[PDB]
């Protein structure tokens, strides 16, 4: 959602509770990859997302983990700054967005609007409820909510805007008549109950 | 003083007809047999869209067609010192429309509706229709009643037209309303530099952004509006696994398809029904303005009306007609 | 031929006149304003199509054969606490062996009637694996409740 | 050799009997 | 089908056709329409692309990877234009809101849906803005005009009598002079 | 009453025959609801119909008051030229009016001038215009020449 | 008939012809003065002998 709190870390065990907005910036390579699970343990079936200096490797098994793999069920090898990622789970697929962006500031997080493009769709059956990122200069975790937005698509395929249609009773009413700019009156837009 | 003052009035509105088989199946056979049985819908949707769109055109001609003859514009624009330059057409200018009407036609601002303007067509089977009459013989029309009423006055209403200098018409239309020749012919310059300053206001209360063309704008708004939703209602469910028909017909048996093809059937003859009788509705809307327009042409602008309020404020003396986008502008 | 005609009867019940409503552009007036007689103007009669000339199939530059075999007929299954998700791309599927053959009790497809399944170009394939006791094959369908 | 055939070939449709009417068939027609 | 197509059956593919009403099947994606090259520009996840009624209005070429822009094939309605029955049984043929180079081809090739026998496209052949006029001969003077096709075009049985369309004239004109010392008045009624 | 509205039937009493009872409401129900939908049409289309009836008998009150019972002085509401009276007829479903007018005719062509001055003093005329014959100055009014 | 209703029919023994027509039916109509004023009423069978 628009205008949200988002936490900032400069290893603790991030709750992942419906999805993740993931914003690493960094001026050497710092974040290197996470590890998502259930428990954390031996118990239960834990995924890695890891690159190493030539390659980025995912690996879902029994992971013996503390800051040996047994079961294994999936494997995939393939061959300032701002990275952005969105991390979601549904159907026992877990859905990855990446976007990249230059900025100077490694302190805030800069306001702007820059989307985020599919990379990868991981068949891998499990419940994550917990992830920790992997570390060899911030970091910053916000948590995704079910809404309705409206996006504005130009004359090429780019969304170039988009607005959050349950920020203000002002968004709600450009979702209602769907346009960006509102003439003098008064609107009926919904119900109350 | 002498005020000259606005009033905007609706009398057509645009043509649209809609093909019943593109819309509901478009290229499908096996949805053209379905059709079939709820018996003569789109020979009854298409005959009542045919009706509303042969009214527009009398709709138009009721308020235009007022003049048998056709006048020359006169080459000269200063008639016994009343300036009427910006309510005729220039005689050096491509356009043949005056500059209030040029005006008025960039006051109102008029995509997927499918019309030939290069004939382009639409999957959804819907189209616009052109008018019968231009816009060049509208203002051919108008031109003809404002070159008249400045030439020959009251008298082309009511048979042959008269020549009379204006001076003298002027005086007429004093008598009209109680006052004397005297008042006119002792004060003619001062009321001839008011009729053109009134003019000149007139033009710059236009030149200015305004409202004032908004029962004009709210003519164009509610078509839109009325097709949108037309459209949009391609896209719903109506219970169905798919909005679309071409992927229920390649994913699933005849069989099996049956049942999901009725479903959208009965959703668009009910989403298409409702538009046929709003705009039955709405164009008995259009009629009556279309009818007190033509009546006002009749009663104000070949002639001099006695009724209070029924053209402007005051003591009506003269009234000139303007085109507009679908509608009329009396001054 | 099959064609569409309109006949005249008189008051003794007798055919004296018809007309064929495919001949000509009048005759379809006729037809549609049923009338032998017309004033003057310009009717509506009818909508007009053009039918296509050609077809066009176009799918990708895929050649290998699809191991339909190694899925179906395998020497082990894992058990139903513990399925396996086995994905099938780039291959050319028959799909007729399934539906053709006698090998399966119950073949029962969700959202795609099978005999449409040879014509339709996928992204990928899914298959889950496991055995199940005889009656825990019903609970297999969307929407059902049970403990397996 | 190939001639025309003008107007010949109707035949009553059907089991009906109508009057003063005008109706609309199809059926297969020369 | 949200990523590049992968696994399907044994079908043959054929050369594509292009501006020609064909039926097409792209991946398992069939229509009935024309295919042309198109300007839009598709980023790599993206396959088709889809109109506001969830109509699919662009597609890529498998093998190519060329984007095809897809239009349907002409429709519409048809009128006739009589002068009436006890006149003369000539008629005049309005296609509504099309060019005229497809429908006098359409009818060359026999690929139209309303099938008439005995019917000649003939030598008139008119494009106006209402759609493709057959059967009407144009001329250049100007009267008031009967029947109104539109766009200030209307057509009317005039002479050996035929259809001819016209241009239509307002009203008969004349000019009154503006003289500021000079009235006139009525001498009857 | 033809149409099948997708039931296997237009008449009741086939479908009543064939099919046993639970089947045949099901049957029955389409044909109730294609045939409610096809009378509340025509209901719609009427009352939208007797709006535009009522509209031109008000108009036809209105030109019974004024143009019959009176004479009326607004430009073309009781014919074209200048009324003098009118006459109604009866008609199926309608009235006809029989507007009967003064045209004028026979123009002639004058010179005229706005006011004359005697001695010192402007003089207006109180009705018509001056015209001039070509030997001396007269007064006339308007829509007919007699020079006084 | 022209509302394709069967109006005629033959009789399949004496080969004679006999018309078919739908028996009676229609409005009622109920005319009254008011209730405060009587309880009489009057009854109108619209378009019937
Ligand atoms: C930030 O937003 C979250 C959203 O739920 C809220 O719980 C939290 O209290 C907010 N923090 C502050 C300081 O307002
Ligand atoms: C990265 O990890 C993969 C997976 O073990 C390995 O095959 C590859 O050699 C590694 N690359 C390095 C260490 O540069
Ligand atoms: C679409 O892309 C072209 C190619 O660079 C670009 O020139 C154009 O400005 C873009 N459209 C918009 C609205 O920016
Ligand atoms: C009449 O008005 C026009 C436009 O305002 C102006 O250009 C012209 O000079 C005027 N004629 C006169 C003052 O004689
Ligand atoms: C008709 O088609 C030709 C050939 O494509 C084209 O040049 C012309 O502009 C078209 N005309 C209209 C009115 O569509
Ligand atoms: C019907 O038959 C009667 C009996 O011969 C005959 O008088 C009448 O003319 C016939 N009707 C017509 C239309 O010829
Ligand atoms: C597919 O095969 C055809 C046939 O040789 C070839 O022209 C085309 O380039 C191939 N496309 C791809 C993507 O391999
Ligand atoms: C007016 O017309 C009538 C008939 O046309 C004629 O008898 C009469 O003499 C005319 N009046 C004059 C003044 O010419
Ligand atoms: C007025 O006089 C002119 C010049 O002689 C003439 O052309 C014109 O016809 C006259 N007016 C009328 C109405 O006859
Ligand atoms: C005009 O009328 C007067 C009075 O009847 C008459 O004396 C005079 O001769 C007339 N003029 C002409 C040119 O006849």
């Amino acid at each position: 959602p628009f205008y949200s709190n988002v936490t900032g870390f400069h290893n603790p065990v991030i709750p992942f509770k419906d999805g993740i907005y993931f914003a690493a910036t960094e001026k050497s390579n710092v974040v290197r990859g996470w590890v998502f699970g259930s428990t954390m343990n031996n118990k239960s079936q834990s995924v890695i997302i890891i690159n190493n200096s030539t390659n980025v490797v995912i690996r879902a098994c029994n992971f013996e983990l503390c800051d040996n793999a047994f079961n294994c069920t999936f494997e995939y090898i393939s061959d300032k700054h701002l990275r952005e990622f969105v991390f979601k789970n549904k159907d026992g697929f877990l859905y990855v967005y990446k976007g990249y962006q230059p900025i100077d500031v490694v302190r805030d997080l800069p306001s702007g609007f820059n989307t985020l493009k599919p990379i990868f769709k991981l068949p891998l059956g499990i419940n994550i409820t917990n992830f920790r990122a992997i570390l060899t200069a911030a970091y910053f975790v916000g948590y995704l909510k079910p809404t309705t937005f409206m996006l504005k698509y130009d004359e090429n395929g780019t969304i170039t805007d988009a607005v959050d249609c349950s920020q203000n009773p002002l968004a709600e009413l450009k979702c209602s008549v769907k346009s960006f700019e509102i003439d003098k009156g008064i609107y009926q837009t919904s119900n109350f109950r | 003083s002498i005020s000259i003052t606005t009033e905007v009035m609706p009398v057509s509105m645009a043509k649209t007809s809609v093909d019943c088989n593109m819309y509901i199946c478009g290229d499908s056979t096996e949805c053209a047999n379905l059709l079939l049985q709820y018996g003569s819908f789109c020979t009854q949707l298409n005959r009542a869209l045919s009706g509303i769109a042969a009214e527009q055109d009398r709709n138009t001609r009721e308020v235009f067609a007022q003049v048998k003859q056709m006048y020359k514009t006169p080459t000269l624009k200063y008639f016994g010192g009343f300036n009427f330059s910006q309510i005729l057409p220039d005689p050096l200018k491509p356009t043949k429309r005056s500059f209030i009407e040029d005006l008025l036609f960039n006051k109102v601002t008029l995509k997927q509706y499918g019309e030939c303007l290069i004939c382009a067509q639409k999957f959804n089977g819907l189209t616009v229709l052109p008018p019968l009459l231009t816009d060049d013989m509208i203002a051919a029309y108008t031109a003809a009643l404002v070159s008249g009423t400045a030439t020959a006055g009251w008298t082309f209403g009511a048979g042959a037209a008269l020549q009379i200098p204006f001076a003298m018409q002027m005086a007429y239309r004093f008598n009209g309303i109680g006052v004397t020749q005297n008042v006119l012919y002792e004060n003619q310059k001062q009321i001839a530099n008011q009729f053109n300053k009134a003019i000149s206001q007139i033009q710059e209360s236009l030149t200015t952004t305004s409202t004032a063309l908004g029962k004009l704008q709210d003519v164009v708004n509610q078509n839109a509006q009325a097709l949108n939703t037309l459209v949009k209602q391609l896209s719903s469910n109506f219970g169905a696994i798919s909005s679309v028909l071409n992927d229920i017909l390649s994913r699933l048996d005849k069989v099996e398809a049956e049942v999901q093809i009725d479903r959208l059937i009965t959703g668009r003859l009910q989403s298409l029904q409702t538009y046929v009788t709003q705009q039955l509705i709405r164009a008995a809307e259009i009629r009556a303005s279309a009818n007190l327009a033509a009546t006002k042409m009749s009663e104000c602008v070949l002639g001099q009306s006695k009724r209070v309020d029924f053209c402007g404020k005051g003591y009506h003396l003269m009234s000139f007609p303007q085109a507009a986008p679908h509608g009329v502008v009396f001054l | 031929k099959p064609t569409t005609f309109m006949l005249k009867y008189d008051e003794n019940g007798t055919i004296t006149d018809a007309v064929d409503c495919s001949q000509n552009p009048l005759a379809e007036l006729k037809c549609s304003v049923k009338s032998f007689e017309i004033d003057k103007g310009i009717y509506q009669t009818s909508n007009f199509r053009v039918v296509p000339s050609g077809d066009v199939v176009r799918f990708p530059n895929i050649t290998n054969l699809c191991p339909f075999g190694e899925v179906f007929n395998a020497t082990k299954f894992p058990s139903v606490y513990a399925w396996e998700r086995k994905k099938i791309s780039n291959c050319v599927a028959d799909y007729s062996v399934l539906y053709n053959s006698t090998f399966f009790s119950t073949f029962k497809c969700y959202g795609v009637s099978a005999t449409k399944l040879n014509d339709l170009c996928f992204s990928n394939v899914y298959a889950d694996s496991f055995v199940v006791k005889g009656d825990d094959v019903r609970q297999i369908a969307p929407g059902q409740t049970g403990v397996i | 050799t190939q001639h025309t055939s003008s107007m010949r070939g109707v035949y009553y449709p059907d089991e009906i009997f109508r009057s003063d009417t005008l109706y609309l068939t199809q059926d297969l027609f020369l | 089908l949200n990523a590049p197509a992968t696994v399907c059956g044994p079908k043959l593919s054929t050369d594509l056709i292009k501006n020609q009403c064909v039926n097409f099947n792209f991946n398992g994606l069939t229509g009935t329409g024309v295919l042309t090259p198109s300007s839009k520009r598709f980023q790599p996840f993206q396959q088709f692309g889809r109109d506001v009624s969830d109509f699919t209005d662009s597609v890529r070429d498998p093998k190519t990877s060329e984007i095809l822009d897809i239009s349907p094939c002409s429709f519409g309605g048809v009128s006739v234009i009589t002068p009436g029955t006890n006149a003369s049984s000539e008629v005049a043929v309005l296609y509504q809101d099309v060019n005229c180079t497809d429908v006098s081809t359409a009818i060359h090739a026999d690929q139209l849906t309303p099938a008439w026998r005995i019917y000649s496209t003939g030598n008139n052949v008119f494009q106006t803005q209402a759609g493709c006029l057959i059967g009407a001969e144009h001329v250049d003077t100007s009267y008031e005009c009967d029947i109104p096709i539109g766009a200030g075009i209307c057509a009317s049985y005039h002479t050996q009598k035929s259809i001819v369309a016209y241009t239509m004239s307002l009203g008969a004109d004349s000019s009154i002079a503006y003289s500021n010392n000079t009235i006139a008045i009525p001498t009857n009624f | 009453l033809s149409s099948n509205f997708g039931a296997i039937s237009s008449v009741l009493n086939d479908i009543l025959s064939r099919l046993d009872k639970v089947e045949a409401e099901v049957q029955i129900d389409r044909l109730i609801t294609g045939r409610l939908q096809s009378l509340q049409t025509y209901v719609t289309q009427q009352l939208i119909r007797a709006a535009e009836i009522r509209a031109s008998a008000n108009l036809a009150a209105t030109k019974m008051s004024e143009c019959v019972l009176g004479q009326s002085k607004r430009v073309d509401f009781c014919g074209k030229g200048y009324h003098l009276m009118s006459f109604p007829q009866a008609a199926p479903h309608g009235v006809v009016f029989l507007h009967v007018t003064y045209v004028p005719s026979q123009e002639r062509n004058f010179t005229t001038a706005p006011a004359i001055c005697h001695e010192g003093k402007a003089y207006f005329p109180r009705e018509g215009v001056f015209v001039f014959n070509g030997t001396s100055w007269f007064i006339t009014q308007r829509n007919f020449f007699s020079p006084q």
